[PDB]
């Protein structure tokens, strides 16, 4: 019985997993207590979780808690969630990331660019469009449309 | 609203977008004054915290929400 | 019709000088000869007003923007008075007043995106006032913007 006492005087770390009839889904559970087993907002510990949400597809969790404005996010903290965010193809995460204070006009590089387009998925059109023309597009536009 | 008083009272507010203890003071100045004032959530110090207060420990919030300056202050 | 522009408002001066450097600013070097805690207004003279005028910024611009300088300790009735009748500005239907300092010269892309859709487009659609701090920076810069775009 003390045992449990003790337990429940620190019950801000533990967290239930819910079956809810074999949900085997529980990604928004570890974000969940990851977050509320922080507290503190420094916004430089905070940036593991965000990496684990943009891994999943956990926005409302992350909008919920690392986005609630109680943290202080800078504009070089969010370059890699941003990068990995367009690389794996997640609309919702990359509009929350840019709408809070992300400067598009400084992020974006010729060799973030050309890593972008290097992304494209295995011998898909565009790559092999890519192989047969630094990203090289101009030219794949102008044979595309026609260049007059 | 013109037309000396036959025109009708002309609305006014006050948006809070962020701030510090002295846009505080001039929240609780204007607030006094009887002037609605609206607060944004996530701005930052001395609105975000005035969000949270009237959502809702709170000396807590207060360090936190706000730069450490000030915080113990218990004028604020 | 500005005669009597100085005759209502006035300008305030240091005057008395409140400790090289001073609490007004004011270098000790230049300084009124006349000369504890600085005073707001014990401490300061009261003179006639002499940068009322209009101002046309270089380049682009509507070559016509009624600018003031006036006393601090002014009755906001002659100034509402003033801009009524003098300057042609129409009594407003609304007046939204912004505030905070918005620490940092850019601001966060949805507080931007959240202040010159919402608030406006309310403006526009009732036809308002927005009284912010008149300077080219952060906030104050951002409401000139937006409000120069949906014109
Ligand atoms: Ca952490």
């Amino acid at each position: 019985q003390a045992q449990v006492e003790r337990i429940m005087t620190r019950k801000e770390l533990l967290t239930v997993y819910s079956s809810e009839d074999g949900s085997e889904e529980f990604e928004t559970i570890v974000l969940k207590a990851l977050v509320k087993a922080c507290g503190s907002s420094e916004a430089s510990a905070y940036l593991d979780e965000l990496r684990l949400a943009v891994a999943w597809n956990r926005v409302d969790i992350a909008q919920s808690e690392l986005f609630r404005g109680d943290i202080q996010w800078r504009s070089f903290h969010l370059e890699a969630s941003l990068m990995d965010a367009l690389l794996n193809d997640r609309p919702e995460f990359v509009r929350l990331l840019i709408s809070h204070g992300l400067s598009l006009g400084h992020f974006l590089t010729p060799m973030r660019l050309a890593q972008l387009y290097s992304a494209a998925p295995s011998n898909s059109l565009i790559r092999n469009l890519l192989d047969q023309a630094p990203p090289d597009v101009g030219h794949v536009l102008r044979m595309l449309l026609g260049k007059m | 609203t013109g037309v000396g008083g036959t025109g009708i009272d002309i609305p006014v507010l006050l948006l809070l977008i962020d701030g510090d203890e002295k846009m505080l003071t001039r929240i609780e100045n204007a607030t006094q004054a009887q002037l609605p004032c609206l607060l944004v959530a996530g701005s930052g110090g001395a609105a975000d915290c005035l969000a949270e207060t009237l959502e809702d420990q709170g000396e807590a919030r207060d360090r936190i929400r706000r730069f450490f300056p000030k915080g113990d202050l218990e004028v604020l | 019709e500005q005669s009597w522009i100085p005759k209502i408002f006035k300008k305030k001066t240091c005057t008395t000088f409140i400790v090289t450097l001073c609490q007004c600013g004011r270098p000790r070097t230049a300084h009124p000869a006349v000369a504890t805690v600085w005073d707001s207004d014990a401490h300061t003279t009261e003179k006639p007003t002499d940068a009322y005028g209009e101002l046309d910024f270089t380049g682009a611009g509507r070559k016509h923007s009624n600018f003031l300088r006036l006393s601090d300790r002014t009755d906001p009735a002659a100034v509402y008075s003033l801009v009524t009748r003098t300057w042609g500005f129409r009594a407003p239907n609304l007046v939204v007043s912004v505030l905070g300092g918005s620490g940092g010269p850019v601001l966060q892309t949805w507080l931007q995106d959240l202040l010159r859709r919402g608030l406006v487009r309310a403006a526009q659609s009732t036809g308002a006032w927005i009284v912010t701090g008149g300077l080219h920076t952060g906030i104050g810069r951002h409401v000139g913007v937006a409000v120069r775009d949906h014109q």
